[PDB]
DNA sequence: TGCGAAATTCCATGACA
DNA sequence: ATTGTCATGGAATTTCGCA
DNA sequence: TGCGAAATTCCATGACA
DNA sequence: ATTGTCATGGAATTTCGCA
């Protein structure tokens, strides 16, 4: 079996919604198998048709061998396997209800969290900060940061402050106000 | 004036006048027997206001103003009085053209890596497509890999936009640009130092010193042209598989395409090259950092046989960029402060203004 | 196809296949281990259309599409598939710039006499002076001496106005111009029939094939900066003074004003030559018709190392005159009917006319 | 003393008024000494203006060492002088009221008249060819015409067709229906 | 029959939209 | 069924003034 | 240890407003 | 106080297949 590569496989969700910003409300989230990098998109909906929008821009760049997803909607409709099969990407599935992707993902929804408080409405431009963190975030497993493992080099913003991630006192008074 | 001129009729000899000839008054001037016939030697004192003279009659240079004057006068060492005037004259210095290349071009160093440097510029305007009319390209250094974002205007704006989509997968040390009002705006500068990324810029009018993303203009250009052969000139859904394309091209001088150089290996992409299937990730990384030291670097190419080159304090003049029509080319002399390279310099311009400015849009002042 | 392939796997010898290396089944693809590494060898039927897929990610040329190609294929002479593609790509022929330099100019003889030829041109538009916009200016083939005529326009009439006034003094044998409009029109060709002066045309967009003229375009243009160097740009009553200034200029290699070629004595103007003050006029027009036949004449230049020359029935591509932004810089190709001289051909165009046309707006077609 | 040259005296005169033509009414005569060379200027008046406007073209192409004319005001003037002297060209009077020139003075107004005939009122147009004609004229005290001596070499509209000159008796009396 | 310096010739460079 | 040219000013080469 | 032909490298040409 | 570049396709040179 060969070893795992970038571009391998490509893990993709979206969450969402969050609160209105620049009238976008969800985000596709993408991240590489093999190296943990992380690519995010705004959308206004977690359909199909944003889907291919955003990976559109993202498969100009690199395209990945499969794509991974839950059976969201927008993932299994046949619109998006046609998108797939043109590009030669195989989906793939996890089955319905049911490592390094799956921590990923938690960074990310609990970095987003600690940012949308205080201004649950300016996540739009934060988006590029958000991904520079996560890909400049160090791996306990592997010795690496994923920009690391994609690039092979340093990164011009190393993350050296690795932040608590955890939700202050003031924070967690402040996110129980804002669902009131 | 009269005194030398009275000496020399009296048969005495004076430096600067041949004694071998015979020198004579009529029609109350001083004259001489030429081989090529008798000529009027003027006084000292007259013989500024007769070059000029000549000079004016159509502004000529050495040699055409030389055989007006040779026509009537002879006097010792005209030539030189000649070119005394043609290093005055305000109208021939700012007008004529050069007559001496620059020295040979620079080949910098590659950048090391991925990210290093950023060269950036617009095209356009093309034709209107989806309301858009410009193209930002964005060229990494080391790699040669490309970003194309479409934009109304080559507005600072659309700049700043196109930037944080970019720099959302990373952050580059410098990002170098022509002085178009888009990179040059405070708005782009506080954008950058906010980022940590210094700004660089060319010279002005000069593009070759950003020659990467120049010459990838020319290939967007080239492949967005043979796509829409026969079809209405509808580019902008083409820009992103124009750049997937021209980022997976291979250069046949490096062997190896831009996506290559900045990954180590290929996407899920036509005839992906599967060489490294067999190294873990780490070798991979160890086998790229090691290609992209080794890639071949052009020289220095030999000097053109008129070639200049910049000395401190030399006299020069720097290229009007946008001469109106029956107006001087060339802006009137300044003076080296500093030599940057042998091909870039600083002038004091007469305002008189520090400019950095490149060789290429200078000649050296005539007749000192 | 398959059945090369059949023999190839139980151990036959095909040509062009080398015997020494090891060819397999796997996959169900017939493999073979290269020093590179694993390819598969495509069946013969299957080639043309992986070449075609190569090529057209980005219209690559020969080296850059072998690349790509070879990443997973290998057969027999992969080259000559890639070239015989790149040769029936459309877009790619009437896109890709030529890599091959004209051959030397010719220096064509000096006209005899004054008179046997006029070059023609019109300089312009210029700002407005006294409501007028652009210069005629018609030089003498073997004088140089040169007229000017300001013009509203660059039309027939205004042309046939200038030349009545100037043909007033003699008629010439030709007239030599571009193809602009004012030049074309049936109504001058009937002035100049009229008149027994026959019309001849450089080839399109070659303005080098009227140089004489070109080249005094730029001395006027030149001079008249000069003299409105720090004034409005009134231009107008400039004209004669710059006539008369250049007509009375000397050519330093050739020794002479154009006035003097013509002439063989300078008129009542500033530093008259008088050399010949004690000939009788017989005698100065005897030794200006030796004047006139021992000017220097300059010879072809050196050939670049890699220039091409035209041959009968070879495809070649006009360049597009004015193409568009986005569209190709070629004409479809062609074929060389005639070849006039090393640097003239008559092409048929696929229309098909005829077409005279310089080697300067030519390439070869690539790959046959 | 030294032998003649042209450019060394150009020889002025008007002719007119004439019937209108294009709104011109005189013609100014220029003969170079020498040659016998020919230019001709269409005129609205024998003024000092109208001269100076034409000598003006003239004096861009050659100028001539001394001009020569009567005691015509348009050349007496001191505007005239100024103009002269600017250029630096000497100016030289017949005296009041009293060769090749002469002569070739005589064949232009005989030239025009035979032509203003029938078409009194297109000379306008028809002042090049009378030049062309004039200055490739055979001179019979030398062997050249004018063009020739002017240039040195033939001209391209040699005029082997020595023309009558004179007037038939289809001209006679249609010059004295013009008066009538 | 040879020196130093002036004169002349040579010629790459660039611009004619 | 047509075609480069030539002012320019440092450099290279030739000629001049003198001996 | 040397041949003919294929593969590879070399590199002038031109275009980025 | 900064700096040309690189796809292209014939030609030149090197390497390959074979002996
Ligand atoms: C307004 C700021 N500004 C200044 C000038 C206008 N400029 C700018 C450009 O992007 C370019 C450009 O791409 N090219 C094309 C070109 C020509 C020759 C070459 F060698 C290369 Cl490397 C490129 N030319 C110019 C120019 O200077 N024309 C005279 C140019 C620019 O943005
Ligand atoms: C419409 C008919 N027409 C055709 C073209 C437009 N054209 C006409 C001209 O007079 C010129 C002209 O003077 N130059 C300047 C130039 C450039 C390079 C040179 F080597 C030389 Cl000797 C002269 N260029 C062009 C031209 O072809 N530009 C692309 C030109 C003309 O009248
Ligand atoms: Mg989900
Ligand atoms: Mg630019
Ligand atoms: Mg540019
Ligand atoms: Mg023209
Ligand atoms: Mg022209
Ligand atoms: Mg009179
Ligand atoms: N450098
Ligand atoms: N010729
Ligand atoms: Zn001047
Ligand atoms: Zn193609």
């Amino acid at each position: 079996d060969r070893p795992q590569k970038p571009f391998d496989k490509f893990f993709i969700d979206y969450i969402g919604p969050l609160p209105p910003s620049q009238g976008y409300l969800y985000v596709l989230v993408v991240v590489d198998g093999m190296t943990g990098f992380t690519w995010l998109y705004p959308t206004k909906a977690p359909s199909t048709s944003a889907t291919v929008k955003s990976l559109n821009v993202l498969t100009s760049i690199a395209i990945p061998k499969v794509i991974h997803s839950d059976q969201g909607a927008a993932f299994t409709s046949s619109t998006f396997a046609e998108w797939a099969k043109e590009r030669g990407i195989h989906l793939e599935f996890s089955t319905p209800y049911h490592g390094k992707v799956e921590r990923k993902n938690s960074d990310i929804k609990r970095l987003l969290t600690k940012l949308l408080v205080g201004r649950p409405t300016k996540w739009y431009d934060l988006l590029p900060v958000v991904q520079l963190a996560l890909n400049n975030t160090y791996s306990p497993v592997l010795k690496y940061t994923p920009h690391q493992l994609l690039f092979g080099i340093d990164s011009n913003t190393p993350f050296a402050n690795q932040d608590t991630l955890d939700l202050t006192r003031e924070e967690e008074l402040s996110l129980l106000q804002e669902i009131r | 004036l009269d005194a030398e001129l009275d000496q020399l009729l009296q048969g005495h000899y004076i430096k600067g006048y041949p004694k071998q000839y015979t020198y004579f008054l009529e029609d109350g001037k001083v004259k001489v027997s030429r081989p090529e016939g008798v000529k009027i030697i003027p006084p000292q004192s007259d013989r500024q206001k007769i070059v000029l003279q000549a000079h004016n009659l159509a502004h000529t240079g050495r040699e055409a103003t030389l055989l007006k004057i040779a026509n009537l006068y002879w006097w010792p060492n005209m030539r030189k009085d000649v070119v005394k005037q043609l290093g005055r004259c305000q109208q021939c210095l700012i007008t004529n053209a050069s007559n001496k290349a620059s020295g040979p071009i620079l080949r910098p160093d590659r950048p090391q890596k991925p990210f290093d440097k950023f060269f950036i510029d617009y095209i356009g305007p093309l034709p209107p497509s989806q309301g858009y009319l410009y193209v930002l390209v964005v060229v990494d250094g080391m790699t040669g890999f490309t970003w194309l974002y479409p934009t109304k205007a080559p507005s600072t704006s659309a700049t700043v936009k196109s930037l944080n989509v970019l720099t959302s997968i990373a952050i580059p040390k410098v990002i170098h640009s022509d002085q178009g009002a888009a990179f040059t705006s405070s708005t782009f500068a506080e954008w950058a130092k906010e980022r940590g990324i210094h700004l660089e810029f060319s010279t002005p009018y000069h593009p070759q010193s950003h020659g990467k993303v120049e010459r990838k203009n020319s290939d967007i250009k080239r492949l967005l042209t043979k796509l829409l052969v026969g079809r209405p000139t509808k580019w902008y859904d083409l820009l992103p598989v124009v750049q997937l394309a021209l980022n997976n091209t291979y250069s046949p001088v490096l062997k190896y395409t831009p996506h290559q150089l900045l990954f180590g290996i290929d996407s899920n992409t036509p005839f992906a090259n599967q060489d490294t299937l067999d190294l873990t990730r780490e070798e991979e990384l160890s086998l790229l950092q090691e290609i992209r030291t080794s890639l071949y670097h052009p020289s220095t190419p030999p000097a053109s046989s008129r070639s200049w080159s910049p000395v401190v304090g030399q006299l020069v003049q720097e290229r009007v960029a946008r001469p109106a029509s029956l107006r001087p080319r060339w802006h009137k002399p300044s003076t080296v402060l500093k030599v940057l390279n042998p091909r870039t310099v600083v002038i004091l311009d007469h305002l008189g203004n520090n400019r950095t400015v490149s060789i290429d849009n200078l000649k050296p002042t005539s007749h000192q």
